[PDB]
């Protein structure tokens, strides 16, 4: 009509429900995947290749998502699983929630900005009443409170009930990795924990390497597969015939050259092996190449070569066993040498064959405690949600190990917000009032989606709860209720704290943030023109 | 080496779109799975607690309603076992009225278990060997689980106390003013011989108020209007024609035939003195009603006009034979005066509104006669048809009731007590027909576990609090609905009763459609036309 | 390898499937939330035709939807309930339904057992409706001149959201004076609704008698006079005109004497039928049957009126206005079947020409005579007149009058959150949930007349629960007020009506848990 735009244009009530239904379908998708009881998708490629997961983040990612208010929430998956490393369903869902609450708000034709408002100051009051009420710390709880989280994040996985000796690895892993740096600031960098994976024997038969676990193998079979004082030398460079640059051309004009040269392209490559393997290196790491007859010195010299290794894992063994990794054989003389100072060090170096494979276990390096988990499962299927599942709990044990608090699980914090929230919005406005009241009915829907999935009665249970959490906050002396969610093995509340069922506190801190930072862009929007594609 | 032939023989000289499955795989396991999809379809229906179902047919008809039958009519049922498992429904809603999804459980519930124990090693013989004979121990028990009978049919209270189960599984939220619009028509037509007619209950749907608003009228309703000036009559003296009303022509071609000017100008002062001579002869016999099966020409309309007679035309025959069985009239194929025995009467015969709709009702004030309608109000056209679903189990069930007054318990009482008793039956009975036996038993428990299910509630516990009960010797003891937590109590104090009639049919006719299902072996579909 | 249905064969089961019901049937909702009111808006729908309908009316609007959803489908079926059994309600009992639906949304996504919600949606509304029977305001005192208030004041309530809400004090006036002359049975066939395109508003008009346009006139019909000062009036369904005197009649002559004989035959028939008519007095003659040109032109030497293919209705009109009946033969014309009126004209209405019987003081009939400017615009007057005449009919049978403005539905709302806080605690929830959906009319009302319906529906819960009962939307201040005082008078049997239709079509609607849509 008047206006001239080559699109379509949605505007009002109309853009707003859609968005809203958006950010629905993308909560639906994942509300079955919440809590102990949620249960794995299946998700076909269009090709045959299947993936089987409960992280909302992984299967958020794998959708393909058409709509940008839901494009926005799977990117809020993404954003919780980069920060955090758990919540990627949480966030969701209580994303969508307050969305949906927000636009019914909306409709009853309370002002968007004054929603957002409302929002924004019931998320600081919440960050803050976390913070102030329910968090516990891990120095007063001991090493059984990483157990307890890891534990926590491993149900709903399907590395759940052997969550008894999971959480143990993966708590000894990130214990391993721990590191402190200057500033004297205790870090546990998880990402160099390696995850390899090997269908085959049960999941009870994953494995915690002391030491590193390559997936590599030796580059010749006349080579050794064992050595037990490794001297280890990392290499970034490729042992190859050597071959003149670029810029460097051979000429000859006296044929009396060309044998010597030709030679020389090969006694090059021998000599910087042999400089190497003078110091002692039995074991030699290389993220380039290996030409057979470079194999064939380390072949009888009896050491154990290994090529195209990945440079991440090359600066993980060197970090953990002491070494150098070298791009050159060069130093501050102009000439070339190997100092047995840029070796590393492992008390044993083997080639170990996992089901119908091979790999490398570098095991007790000095200089520094690392760790690799093998996982073993049925088949590549539980062996990517294993790691999936692993990832999440070591980064859980690291949020519980940098920040020493944690807050119980179960919905326990989501309905003692509730309870707070509802009372702390009658001091604040009239419509900002309804805005917080809605921000704290929201949070409901953790407890509300975990008892659905456990096939139980959502609004009994989650109204004992409620009822407990106000007994907390209206009688000074039962504030142990604080602690109480939910049960889902038998549909009643429970001393969470007690029980075990723990959460870094930083895991509900952002995703509150995220939630409340989606809902408001979401709401934001009071039109929208798509634009007819060229 | 790419491409497997068809063998020689019947697997070539098939046809093109032909099918053929043999063996227990091909034929038998996959008739099982289709009675089971079947089962599974209807399952969440049944009892009180059982839900709604939206069917739209082929020609874009909505139903509304959780009554098997009418669910498996609306489904375009296919698979051929899984039709004759409908069959069996269907025989079961003509021979009871009522039943239709315990037909339906209990079949694939026997077909899964006879699958089960196909697969741990008995043959289909034996298998159809125990179920037969435990068809036979159960119609030898059921006598004896009889609990109490109706003792009475021609009072209203204990009538609707009766029917109230039947409707209650229909129409869960509002049953007692269903059991007692039905139980007040029920003893209206209810003869002082024992035989009772169902299409003598009539029920009109009329759109407007709500369920609360239906009654009951002793006598007949009809959506028409009045073809003259009158409209209402105080003591009816109704008289019936199958023929017109309009001046008898010849079955031959007639003609006029004129051949004098007077002829031509007397011709139709004579058809109407004729027509006036014919309606005051009815008129004169005291006749201020007539009902005409044909149509009504204008003049013989002038005439009754003129002398007080209300003309009503029903285009139906079968609405004019319930009429006059209603007012006690004859349908007279001539046009001449009824004798005062061919003549009917109706306290009442009046146009009267009922919502937006026009109706004219002959009523009697008497609380008896040939024939009652259910008016039935409500909000939607599909609740009014599901409502006359309820009304149609009612009757049924009053029927059920005039044929046999003996009751069993309900809420899966009986069905608990029939699988104790046919377990400890198969207990006793050596060689292979005792997993029959058995598994034939613990079919009945597919009742109670669709009940719990439906309910709300864990079937397990249901289940077992109800062995427990029954083996402490509570045989009236069946689940209560109105519990959120898995909780049992006494049927017959409770007053949720079944017909002894509607469990017998029910549990024959599923066994015949499962054994019949299991005596397939092979089959020979042809391309589907 | 042999599927159980027929390929094709949709079917949708469970929660998702209940909340797309729910979903669908906010959407019928949000198709004619925006008529609510004195401050609503009416909808332009059009057929494949291309034929435009303009209508305030919500059964109409839904009639016009082209609804397939099936739980959708309840809802225009449950406002064609409302306009059959009352005429009036048709928006507010789709509103009602889709905001129950609305309210039960969370608990049925949370998994609240459907039986429990209906079973709560049941009690509610026995609870509320024999609350309007109790608070209902009933004058005890049979008074005509305050009965006929009443109905005015109904009436003009009634007609408070149409195109003819700045002459509704006129049409009220016009309907009450119609449903008041007509008999015990207030059939509509009996009020005549005319509309002659051209003309205003004001310039409608109620004829106390009858009035139908002029049927096919032959020649002579010009020669006829145009206005009788007391005629007789013979109602007839006799065709005047020269004719086979029966279609299997065969004349046999074999003399030219005999022919003659016959034709003359022909000829003194009619004459002697049209000789009767004459004699019987009638200067005024109406056939449901042709009446031909020499029959015609008989009357008009005659200087008599005649009419022919007068419709049926018509016919039957003027017979219960003037007194008469209608004669198939006219050969027992008598004064007791002739008709009579004081005054008989043919008069220029807008283009075309009308035949008024006026002065009939045995009336039981009336005819309206709408003016204005389209086709749809006097088709939506003629169907506010309906609404306000259902209106009238159903309050002089019942004059159990509430208030409006969303007054009974706050009242209703706040003694159903007294009755919930006293019950256990499942229930609870869903009562004031049905209590909250009750206030959708109220808030509709002042979104649809641009107001902060939050403000409002504050106060109004306020108000009521300080003592007052008919409290309700203020429209044109843009505040509450006592709207019994106002005189925004409702029929009770209007809301009762409505809170049945609505709660029975949500009972419905989740009740259903899986809908099974066959291949065509
Ligand atoms: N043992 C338990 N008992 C009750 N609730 C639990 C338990 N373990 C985890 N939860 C709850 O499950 C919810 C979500 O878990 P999950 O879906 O695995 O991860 P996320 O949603 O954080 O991606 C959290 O609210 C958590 O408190
Ligand atoms: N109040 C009640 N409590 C428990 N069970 C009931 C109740 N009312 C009816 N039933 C049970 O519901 C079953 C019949 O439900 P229905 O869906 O009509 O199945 P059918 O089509 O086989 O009659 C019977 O087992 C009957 O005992
Ligand atoms: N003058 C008025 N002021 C406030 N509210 C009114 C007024 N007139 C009618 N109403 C209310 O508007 C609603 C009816 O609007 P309308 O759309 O005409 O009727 P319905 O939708 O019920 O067919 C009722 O709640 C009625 O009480
Ligand atoms: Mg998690
Ligand atoms: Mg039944
Ligand atoms: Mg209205």
């Amino acid at each position: 009509g008047p206006l001239s735009v080559f699109g379509d244009r949605s505007t009002g009530e109309t853009i707003r429900s859609q968005n809203v239904m958006a950010a629905a379908s993308i909560a639906n998708i994942v509300k079955s995947s919440l809590g102990p009881v949620g249960l794995d998708k299946m998700l076909v490629d269009d090709i045959g290749d299947v993936t089987i997961t409960n992280d909302g983040a992984t299967i958020l990612k794998l959708l393909e998502v058409e709509h940008p208010a839901a494009k926005v929430l799977c990117e809020l998956a993404d954003l919780q699983d980069k920060e955090v490393g758990d919540g990627t369903t949480s966030v969701v869902i209580i994303a969508a929630e307050l969305l949906k609450n927000a636009d019914e708000l909306v409709k009853q034709k309370i002002h968007p900005t004054s929603v957002i408002s409302g929002y924004r100051l019931a998320c600081k009051e919440a960050v803050r009443y976390i913070n102030e009420n329910l968090i516990v710390n891990t120095d007063e709880l001991g090493r059984d409170c990483l157990i307890n989280a890891a534990k926590t994040s491993m149900s709903s996985k399907i590395i759940g009930i052997n969550g008894d000796f999971f959480a143990n690895m993966v708590v000894d892993a990130v214990l391993a990795i721990k590191y402190t740096d200057i500033r004297g600031q205790p870090r546990y960098p998880v990402n160099s924990v390696n995850i390899l994976k090997a269908h085959g024997r049960s999941q009870m038969e994953s494995m915690l390497i002391s030491g590193y676990a390559l997936n590599c193998v030796v580059g010749s079979q006349g080579m050794p597969k064992r050595i037990v004082n490794a001297k280890i030398a990392c290499l970034d460079f490729s042992l190859q015939k050597t071959k003149m640059k670029l810029g460097v051309q051979v000429v000859i004009t006296d044929p009396e050259k060309l044998d010597q040269i030709r030679q020389r392209e090969s006694d090059i490559t021998k000599e910087r092996i042999q400089k190497i393997l003078a110091t002692g290196a039995n074991v030699i790491l290389t993220t380039g190449g290996i030409d057979d007859m470079c194999l064939k010195y380390f072949v009888e010299a009896g050491a154990m070569a290994v090529r195209r290794v990945l440079k991440r894992d090359l600066k993980r063994i060197a970090k953990a066993s002491g070494a150098t990794i070298l791009s050159t054989l060069a130093n501050l003389e102009g000439e070339e040498t190997f100092e047995a100072a840029m070796l590393g060090q492992a008390e044993e170096v083997v080639q170990e064959r996992i089901c119908d494979d091979e790999l490398i276990l570098i095991k007790n390096t000095k200089a520094r405690t690392s760790a690799s988990i093998i996982l073993r499962g049925a088949n590549d299927f539980m062996c990517d949600e294993m790691e999936r599942s692993l990832h999440d709990a070591l980064c859980v044990v690291k949020r519980v190990l940098e920040s020493k608090s944690v807050v119980p699980g179960g919905g326990a914090v989501e309905a003692a917000l509730s309870i707070y929230l509802e009372n702390y919005a009658t001091s604040m406005g009239s419509r900002e009032q309804l805005a917080i009241a809605e921000f704290a009915r929201s949070l409901l829907v953790i407890p509300n989606t975990l008892a659905v999935n456990a096939a139980q009665d959502s609004t009994d249970l989650v109204a004992k709860l409620r009822a407990f959490h106000n007994e907390a906050q209206v009688n000074p002396e039962r504030k142990n209720l604080k602690w109480i969610g939910l049960d889902l093995s038998n549909g009643k509340p429970r001393d969470n704290k007690q029980a075990g069922v723990f959460e870094p506190t930083i895991v509900k801190v952002k995703s509150l943030k995220f939630a409340t930072e989606a809902a408001i862009t979401i709401l934001r929007i009071d039109d929208l023109i798509k634009l007819h594609p060229e | 080496a790419l491409h497997v032939p068809k063998a020689p023989g019947f697997a070539q000289m098939l046809k093109e779109g032909a099918k053929h499955f043999s063996g227990l795989e091909e034929a038998v396991y996959r008739n099982i799975q289709a009675c089971k999809e079947l089962a599974q379809t209807t399952r969440t229906a049944y009892g009180p607690n059982g839900m709604n179902k939206m069917v739209i047919n082929h020609l874009e008809k909505l139903f509304v309603t959780n009554d098997a039958a009418t669910i498996l009519r609306e489904l375009e049922v296919q698979h051929p076992a899984a039709k004759m498992i409908v069959m069996a429904s269907h025989m079961q809603e003509q021979e009871v009225g009522d039943g239709t999804n315990f037909v339906l459980v209990f079949a694939g519930a026997l077909l899964e278990l006879a699958e089960e124990l196909l697969r741990i090693g008995l043959s289909v013989s034996e298998v159809i060997e125990g179920y037969e004979i435990a068809c036979r121990k159960a119609h030898e028990i059921l006598p004896n689980l009889v609990c109490c009978s109706a003792k009475n049919l021609r009072d209203i209270d204990e009538v609707s106390s009766l029917l109230r189960t039947s409707i209650m599984s229909k129409q869960y939220g509002n049953e007692v003013f269903l059991a007692k619009l039905i139980a007040q028509a029920c003893v209206s037509i209810f003869p002082d011989s024992g035989h009772f007619n169902v299409d003598n209950i009539r029920v009109c749907k009329i759109l407007g108020s709500g369920i609360s608003s239906s009654s009951v009228l002793h006598g007949m309703v009809f959506k028409k209007e009045t073809e003259g000036d009158v409209t209402s009559v105080k003591d009816a003296k109704i008289a019936v024609y199958s023929c017109p009303f309009d001046g008898m022509i010849t079955e031959t071609k007639g003609t006029v035939l004129i051949k004098t000017a007077e002829e031509l100008m007397n011709f139709s002062k004579g058809e109407e003195n004729l027509m006036d001579a014919q309606v005051k002869a009815i008129a004169d016999t005291g006749a201020n009603v007539v009902v005409t099966g044909g149509k009504v020409a204008d003049m013989a309309l002038h005439y009754a006009n003129k002398y007080n007679i209300m003309l009503v035309r029903l285009n139906s025959k079968w609405d004019l034979r319930r009429l006059c069985k209603t007012v006690g009239a004859t349908a007279l194929p001539r046009l001449t005066p009824p004798v005062l025995e061919e003549m009917g009467h109706c306290d009442s015969v009046y146009l009267s509104e009922v919502g937006d709709t026009q109706v004219v009702v002959f009523k009697h004030e008497k609380e008896d006669g040939a024939i009652s309608t259910i008016v039935l109000r409500g909000s939607t056209d599909n609740l009014m048809d599901d409502i006359e679903r309820a009304v149609d189990d009612g009757v049924n069930t009053f029927k059920v009731l005039t044929r046999d007054k003996r009751l069993v318990p309900g809420g899966g009482a009986t069905e608990i007590e029939l699988a104790k008793q046919i377990t400890s039956y198969g207990e006793t009975c050596p060689g292979l027909e005792q997993y029959a036996i058995k598994k034939f038993a613990e079919a009945f428990e597919a009742i109670p576990r669709a009940l719990a299910e439906n309910s709300g509630v864990k079937a397990n516990e249901v289940i077992s609090k109800l062995y427990a009960v029954h083996q402490e010797g509570n045989k009236n003891v069946g689940l209560d609905i109105e519990a959120e937590v898995p909780a049992v109590k006494d049927m017959l104090e409770a007053g949720i009763l079944d017909t002894y009639l509607g469990k017998y049919w029910a549990i024959k006719l599923a066994t015949n459609a499962a054994v019949t299902v299991l005596r397939v072996d092979q089959i020979i579909m042809a391309k589907p036309a | 390898p042999v599927i159980l249905l027929k390929e094709g064969t949709d079917s949708s089961q469970g929660i998702p499937q209940l909340v797309s019901n729910i979903s669908a049937c906010q959407v019928i909702a949000e198709a004619v939330r925006t008529t609510l009111g004195p401050r609503g808006m009416d909808k332009l729908i059009v057929d494949g035709r291309g034929k435009a309908t303009i209508s305030n009316d919500g059964a109409t609007i839904l009639k016009l939807l082209d609804v397939v959803h099936p739980a959708a489908k309840t809802l225009v079926d449950i406002a064609k309930s409302q306009d059959a059994e009352v005429g009036d309600g048709t928006t507010s009992v789709t509103l009602l339904a889709a905001e129950f639906l609305k309210q039960v949304k969370p608990y049925v996504e949370e998994g609240l057992h459907p039986q429990i919600i209906i079973r709560a949606f049941r009690t509610a509304t026995q609870l509320a409706v024999n609350k309007i029977k109790e608070i209902a305001v009933t004058v005890k005192k049979a008074d005509k001149v305050e009965q006929r208030k009443l109905l005015e004041k109904c009436a003009m309530t009634a007609l408070s959201s149409k195109l003819i809400s700045q002459q509704k004090a006129f049409f009220a006036k016009m309907v009450v004076d119609a449903v008041m002359m007509l008999d015990d049975l207030l059939q509509l066939k009996m009020i005549g609704i005319k509309k002659v395109q051209g003309g205003a508003l004001e310039d409608s008009q109620l004829v106390a008698g009858v009035a139908f346009k002029k049927t096919f006139s032959y020649a002579g019909f010009e020669m006829q006079p145009k206005k009788y000062h007391n005629p007789k009036i013979a109602l007839l369904n006799v065709e005047l005109e020269l004719k086979a005197e029966k279609d299997n009649a065969e004349i046999r002559v074999h003399t030219v004497e005999d022919y003659q004989a016959i034709v003359d035959a022909e000829w003194n028939i009619l004459y002697d039928k049209l000789e009767k008519i004459h004699h019987s007095g009638a200067k005024v003659v109406l056939s449901k049957l042709p009446i031909g040109d020499v029959a015609t032109q008989y009357f008009a030497d005659r200087d008599m009126f005649c009419a022919g293919r007068v419709p049926e209705e018509d016919l039957k009109r003027t017979m219960m206005a003037c007194g008469g009946s209608i004669q198939t033969s006219v050969n027992a014309l008598s004064a007791d079947v002739l008709g009579r009126c004081q005054v008989f004209e043919e008069t220029q209405i807008g283009g075309e020409r009308y035949n008024f019987f006026t002065g009939c003081p045995k009336a039981k009939t009336c005819t309206f005579i709408l003016r204005g400017g389209a086709e749809q615009f006097m088709e939506e007057t003629e169907r506010s007149l309906h609404d306000a005449i259902m209106i009238v009919r159903r309050a002089i049978k019942n004059d159990s009058v509430v208030a409006g403005g969303g007054a009974i539905e706050m009242e209703l709302s706040k003694y159903l959150r007294d009755y919930s806080r006293t019950i256990p605690g499942k229930q609870q929830l869903l009562i004031g949930a049905y209590a909250k959906a009750l206030e959708i009319i109220p808030r509709q009302l002042c979104d649809n007349a641009g107001f902060d319906a939050t403000n409002i529906l504050n106060k109004l819960r306020a108000r009521h629960a300080q003592g007052g009962t008919w409290y309700g939307v203020d429209i044109n201040n843009e505040d509450i007020a006592d709207n019994f005082e106002a005189f925004v008078w409702e029929p009770a049997m209007v809301r009762i009506n409505a809170l049945t239709a609505a709660s029975e079509a949500a009972c419905l609607i989740v009740s259903v848990d899986e809908t099974i849509k066959n291949p065509r």
